[PDB]
């Protein structure tokens, strides 16, 4: 019965809408659903618009009428210019007629507010199409309206603020220049009259609800109206008065000023200085007598949330905040504004102790403002002494992670400038914290981990002897909490905390080679220890140390037989002993940092000769196994063993770079060798056990063997420095060993990473290798090309590794295209015309770069045959695709680079720049130029693409886009023009002439 | 057992069908399937103050799929805007978002969701998302994939409805099993059930678990 | 009212015939309770933050851990009763854990509590 409604064919039954729309928000699983269904379809059916009047007249449910409104909007916004002008005028007078009832029944103002909204902004969408060239007296009548009724006049500055977001706030994406100039302007003229009705309102005061809804729409007009009307008049007194004793309008009010505080004002004139100050000073004296004083636990009504209180306390941070970053200079010279600035900078302090982390960011951003300026401004920091020594306090006690980047960072750099101002304060407050934690009055491992996270932050602020006192005093502090802790639960938390301290304070290290041998050498100790964490911050910490200290571990340190670096590879085997792979990896990986620091070739050589001692033994003895006997790698031990050489290997290599090429030299041969009999043993396993058995642990941990392969030739090579010796040592054997193997393997089988290793060998030596660069292409293109050309979803990684693998060889080595049959050439523009088409961003962007690359590739060859001839095929597919994803919807974040490439196409045209007509012979005068062509061409294109435009719409369009293909930012503006004009009927073709 | 209506909203593929996916059922959806208008699912969490229904309008946030559009958003109690911490344009559309919710909800508790922190290349950074601040929304990070905050915007939400600071999300008991007699009949039944299973490879065998 | 023999953090999965396809059912602490009356062991699992229920049966002795063609360190079995879900249900399951070991103790403490429900 429900499906009633969507027979258009017989009159609308009200009764029936009313218990369809009843089961949709009322009802329950199947019949809810079925509803929802059958309301769509309602609405979405092009002649329900006529159904409205009759909906609004006849229905006794308010979300019948809701949903009829909705209807409504769709044919205001879309196609509102079809209708004749008694039929507007019939619409525009039974939407007011609605609104002016439903207001005067005070019954249906209290309860109906959801209808009564969606009606005033039903109006405002008419007004949009209407206002002023058709409805000059609209402004006036609402005016006139006011007086006439409390539930009319609160209801007509619910209109205002829609109409004055429409306009100013949400018209950029929504209207045409053209036309959000117009309506800005229309606005702007007729304001004078709609402020006189506000401000008399807010002197004439009595019902809550009105002012509330008046102050709601001063908020948005704030937005763009000039200061004249805040600062000319008796508002900001009645504002920062008035309005924030009562707590009804204390919330919109605190907005407002928080706006007030960013109005475009006069800088030179001292009756406007005197303002800012005043309605500042009256704020607070309010909130002070009004809600609470200076001394109050925010923190602790925060936490209680009763009422609005956690809003308020939000709104009052971006007050002060606002008021502050912008104004404190005007309090800061004038000793009867001391105390007002210092009040209102310890509310800040009281909202910073609130547990709200987003709270916390926004006050965070302003201290950070606050302790910049009183690093650099002169005689400021005196002023703000006390509330500085506050702020030590809540930093230290709030200090995240390293891990939390963005909070940490900005938490670091306020707690450096505060440590700067008084070094002394944050010492003392920092061994203060220090000794709480060993009489056990704060002790908790959050307490102890945030203490130490403060502690570290600071590292490089104080004098070299003011650290070095500073740092003994810690780490004997922290000593002393570790043996005072009983189980190894405690014990690990704080011994973690000193690695982590010692960590951070490299200048120290450095200064104390003694020290630095102990830190080190206890390290080793912890990576004997398997309570949980402890293996991982010993390998951390190593590392760091080595990144920061690297040269005090390549010298023979006085008093030492060595350099500590021998004596770390001399007992590698018995520290590493008890490490998971990933641990002796990153062990390897600091080895290879302090290595690369020996620039003397024979001795770096020989150390890291000593260092891969270990896994090329291995190596070594796994080789003669493998060679001897292939079924040696079945075994899973095996696997799992060769997998780990192969990533210490890239471990080392990340860190050596260049420095790596004698031990990559000294396995190279072996590993392409293994490349392909594991290779082998991967399509044997797919063939006997199917697609299935590329899941199975022992194929993927084959697959893991060569990817890491990939993974060490392209660190090696991306960092390579003998570019000679890459070419004519490893780049052979490297594609030998690889593409034939990725060609011929089945899809399911293929590794993305190979696309990425050619990625970075066609980005470092293409230019040397163009025979390579044509046998890469041959080898992945087509394959690769058919894998992820039926759908945007199957092998995501061959996807985006493919087009990067284009673009660079597009960049690079373009030749290699050049060298491609015709019938290839033309899927490279199908590729990358399918790249446009993606959703995925990584994806799009490569598209269109390839694209515009591709264009200047061509541009390149100058008045040749092939120039010529990839004009006249593929100029027109380029222009249509680039077309297509502007003005779909469906790709709007390519919007930029969609733009930049439809721009270079049409100028490449514009500038004769094409040497052969576009067109084929006898479908225009054999005259005519290819400027007159691609009009015509575009002018037919979007008007059987968009076939509700006008001539008349297009021909002013890609007129003014001709006109501005020089001109990026102007070309845009034109581009969005016409995607706001496709959405609508009768859009103005007189706003492509728009200019600034 | 108090019922409140949330309404779910932002961009398509933001992962608003996937977080309350994994809410009702556990599992995580890897297909992206566009919502068509609105999905309604009832979601219960039992807190220390007992048992929590909302009844979650998961609606569509692309435009040819929007249905009623703002017509869902009537009576809601409370909302998430969904963006997309990898899509810069999902972040660009919350004020939008916002705007039709707010117009609709005048005075209701709104969670702002940026999800996919799990993927190492991040678009909207840190720094960027401030937009809560002047709206008085609550602002999480969140990974329907990596359960990365998966539970604040509910915990959050919650609090509000009931007015409890202190809410927080507690276990059940568990009440004792059955046990039970495999029957003899469906016994070949469940030998071939398990081949396919046991042949079918579980996902993501790279994670942590 | 139980003993806790053994916990272990895993991944449980359920298999879903109609998609075939492994659905995800919960992550956290799997525990294997000994009910102190009856002395019987079952299999109860919560999620992580949320702690709702995604496993909760007896471990019947009739019950075999199986491989998965993907996985060393998961096991497929069979459970006819499970009451996670409100009504008695009958899941093919599947629970992932951090390492082969992890899962090698799981067999060894679920065979050991099959043991004791023979009783
Ligand atoms: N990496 C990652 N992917 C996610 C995450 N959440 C969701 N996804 C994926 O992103 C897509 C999100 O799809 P949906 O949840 O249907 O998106 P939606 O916002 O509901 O979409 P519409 O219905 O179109 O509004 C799917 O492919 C999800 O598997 C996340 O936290 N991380
Ligand atoms: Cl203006
Ligand atoms: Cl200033
Ligand atoms: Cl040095
Ligand atoms: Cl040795
Ligand atoms: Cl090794
Ligand atoms: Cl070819
Ligand atoms: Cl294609
Ligand atoms: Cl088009
Ligand atoms: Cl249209
Ligand atoms: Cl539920
Ligand atoms: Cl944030
Ligand atoms: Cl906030
Ligand atoms: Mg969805």
């Amino acid at each position: 019965s429900m499906e009633g409604i969507l027979d258009f064919s017989n009159d609308l039954d009200i009764a029936l809408l009313d218990q369809v729309v009843s089961t949709f928000y009322q009802g329950e699983g199947v019949q809810q659903k079925q509803a929802q269904e059958i309301l769509t379809k309602f609405q979405d059916n092009p002649d329900a618009w006529e159904k409205v009047d009759q909906i609004l007249q006849f229905s006794t449910n308010p979300q019948s009428k809701f949903i009829a409104l909705s209807i409504l909007d769709k044919l205001i916004t879309r196609k509102w210019k079809l209708l004749p002008n008694d039929h507007r005028i019939g619409i525009r007078n039974f939407v007011v007629g609605m609104i002016i009832s439903m207001c005067q029944d005070d019954e249906v103002f209290k309860t109906q507010k959801n209808l009564i909204n969606k009606s005033d902004l039903t109006l405002v969408q008419i007004l949009k199409q209407e206002w002023p060239q058709n409805w000059p007296e609209f402004i006036p009548e609402l005016i006139g309206s006011s007086s006439s009724s409390v539930n009319v006049c609160e209801n007509n500055m619910i209109v205002l603020k829609l109409l004055s977001e429409e306009v100013f706030d949400f018209s950029a994406e929504q209207m045409t220049q053209a036309k959000a100039l117009h309506l800005k302007n229309s606005m702007s003229k007729e304001f004078e009259q709609i402020f006189k009705l506000c401000f008399q309102v807010l002197e004439q005061g009595s019902s809550s609800s009105l002012i509330v809804a008046t102050l709601e729409s001063l908020l948005r007009y704030l937005h763009w109206i000039p200061y004249r009307y805040i600062y000319e008049t008796n508002i900001l007194e009645l504002l920062s008065t008035k309005f924030m004793t009562s707590p009804d309008t204390r919330a919109i009010t605190l907005k407002c000023l928080t706006e007030v505080s960013n109005l475009k004002i006069p800088q030179d004139n001292d009756l406007i200085k005197r303002q800012t100050v005043l309605f500042f000073q009256n704020t607070l004296q309010q909130i002070a007598t009004s809600v609470m004083p200076v001394t109050a636990d925010l923190k602790a009504t925060y936490a209680n949330a009763n009422g609005n209180d956690q809003s308020f306390l939000q709104d009052l941070a971006m007050f002060l905040t606002t008021y502050l970053a912008r104004n404190r200079a005007l309090l800061e010279s004038d000793e009867s504004l001391r105390e007002l600035l210092l009040n209102a900078h310890q509310y800040l302090i009281q909202l910073s102790k609130i547990e709200e982390r987003e709270l916390f960011k926004t006050t965070l951003d302003y201290w950070h403002n606050l302790v910049a300026d009183l690093f650099y401004e002169p005689l400021k920091k005196h002023i703000y002494e006390e509330i500085c020594s506050q702020l030590r306090l809540v930093i230290i006690e709030n200090m995240v992670r390293p891990e939390e980047i963005q909070l940490y960072k900005s938490e670091r750099e306020v707690l450096v400038y505060l440590t700067h101002l008084n070094v002394i304060d944050t010492e003392e407050i920092m061994i203060s914290k220090l000794a709480r934690q060993i009489d056990g009055s704060e002790w908790s491992w959050h307490n102890i981990n945030t203490l130490s996270w403060a502690i570290g932050s600071i590292s490089g602020t104080m004098s070299e002897d003011t650290e070095k006192r500073f740092v003994v005093t810690v780490i004997k502090d922290l000593l002393g909490l570790c043996e005072q802790k009983r189980g190894k639960d405690n014990k690990a938390v704080v011994a973690r905390d000193i690695m982590y301290v010692v960590g951070e304070y490299p200048r120290f290290l450095k200064a104390h080679w003694n020290f630095l041998r102990t830190v080190i050498l206890k390290l080793f100790e912890f990576m004997h220890e398997t309570h949980e964490g402890v293996q991982d911050m010993a390998c951390d910490t190593f590392i760091k140390i080595v990144q920061k200290c690297k040269y005090h571990f390549v010298i023979q340190q006085p008093r030492e037989s060595e350099p500590f670096i021998q004596t770390i590879i001399r007992d590698i085997q018995k520290t590493t002993a008890d490490l998971q792979p990933q641990q002796v990896h990153t062990f390897y990986k600091a080895c290879g940092i302090i290595i690369s620091e020996e620039r003397s070739v024979a001795e770096r050589n020989r150390l890291l000769s000593d260092l891969m001692q270990l896994p090329n033994m291995a190596w070594d003895t796994i080789v003669e196994q493998s060679t001897a006997n292939p079924t040696l790698l079945l075994d899973s031990e095996t696997v799992k063993i060769i997998a780990n050489i192969i990533k210490t290997n890239v471990a080392v290599c990340t860190s050596m770079g260049a420095d790596f090429y004698p031990q990559l030299g000294h396995i190279y041969y072996n590993m392409l060798q293994l490349y392909r009999a594991v290779s082998s043993m991967i399509s044997t396993q797919v063939a006997a056990e199917g697609l299935i058995a590329t899941k199975t642990p022992k194929v993927r941990g084959l697959r893991t063997i060569k990817k890491e392969i990939l993974k060490l030739v392209e660190t090696y090579i991306s960092k390579a420095r003998n570019l000679d010796d890459v070419v004519k040592v490893l780049v052979e054997p490297l594609l030998n060993a690889v593409l034939e193997d990725y060609m011929n393997n089945v899809p399911d089988a293929r590794d993305a990473e190979v696309l990425n290793c050619m990625t970075t060998v066609v980005e470092k030596v293409g230019h040397m290798i163009p025979q390579g660069v044509i046998l890469i292409l041959q080898s992945v293109f087509e394959c690769t090309l058919d894998m992820i050309n039926k759908d945007f979803t199957e092998y995501p990684e061959h996807r985006v590794e493919f087009y990067k693998l284009l673009k660079v060889i597009n960049e690079k080595s373009f030749a290699a295209f050049l060298e491609l049959p015709p019938a290839a050439f033309k899927l490279f523009v199908d590729a990358i015309c399918w790249a446009f088409k993606h959703n995925n961003r990584d994806v799009e962007v490569n598209g269109l770069q390839i694209a515009l690359d591709l264009v200047k590739n061509i541009e390149r060859m100058g008045n040749v045959p092939f120039a010529n001839e990839f004009h006249k095929n593929y100029f027109f597919i380029f222009v249509s695709e680039t077309f297509f994803v502007l003005t779909d919807s469906d790709h709007k974040s390519g919007f930029s680079k969609q733009a930049l490439l439809l721009m270079k196409l049409i100028s490449l045209v514009y500038d004769n720049k094409i040497s052969v007509p576009l067109y084929q012979e006898a479908e225009v005068p054999q005259g005519t130029s290819n400027q007159v062509y691609l009009s015509q061409y575009l002018a037919n294109m979007l008007s059987n693409a968009f076939p509700h435009l006008t001539s008349e719409q297009i021909a002013s369009f890609l007129s003014a886009l001709t006109k501005q293909c020089k001109d990026l930012v102007v070309f845009k503006g034109t581009l969005r023009d016409f995607l706001v004009q496709i959405k609508e009927v009768g859009g103005d073709p007189t706003d492509y002439l728009f200019a600034e | 057992e108090v019922q409140f209506k949330l309404v779910l909203v932002g961009d398509g593929g933001t992962g608003k069908t996937t977080f309350v996916k994994r809410h009702l059922t556990g599992e995580f959806e890897k297909k992206y399937v566009a919502t068509l208008g609105v999905e309604v699912h009832p979601l219960v969490f039992h807190t220390n103050r007992g048992p929590i229904k909302f009844n979650v309008w998961d609606t569509a946030g692309l435009e040819k799929f929007g249905g009623l559009r703002d017509g869902y958003y009537i009576q809601a109690q409370c909302a998430i805007i969904m963006f997309d911490v990898t899509s810069r344009v999902t972040y660009k559309n919350v004020p939008n978002w916002h705007r039709d919710l707010v117009r609709v909800c005048e005075n209701i508790p709104i969670v702002l969701c940026g999800n996919k922190v799990d993927i190492k290349d991040r678009k909207v950074k840190a720094k960027s998302i401030v937009f809560h601040r002047k709206k008085n929304l609550q602002y999480y990070d969140i990974s329907a994939k990596s359960n990365y905050n998966f539970e604040k915007p509910f915990l959050w939400l919650a609090r509000k409805l009931i007015g409890d600071p202190n809410l927080e999300f507690v276990a059940m008991p568990a009440a004792a099993p059955p046990e039970v007699v495999m029957d003899p009949a469906l016994a070949a039944q469940y030998e071939h059930d398990l081949e396919v299973a046991q042949t079918t490879a579980l996902p993501d065998e790279d994670d942590d678990l | 009212d139980e003993e806790v023999l053994y916990k272990v953090r895993a991944k449980l999965f359920r298999f879903d015939a109609d998609a075939k396809e492994w659905k995800e059912r919960g992550t956290g602490d799997c525990k294997f309770l000994k009910n102190k009356k009856t002395n019987k062991v079952r299999i109860l699992m919560r999620r992580d933050k949320t702690l709702k229920i995604c496993a909760n049966h007896i471990i019947a002795p009739e019950y075999t851990l199986k491989p998965n063609v993907g996985s060393d360190r998961s096991w497929v079995y069979a459970c006819t009763a499970d009451i996670a879900e409100g009504e008695a249900e009958a899941f093919t399951f599947a629970i992932r854990f951090g390492s082969k070991e992890n899962a090698d103790k799981f067999k060894e403490e679920f065979e050991k509590a099959q043991e004791i429900n023979k009783k």
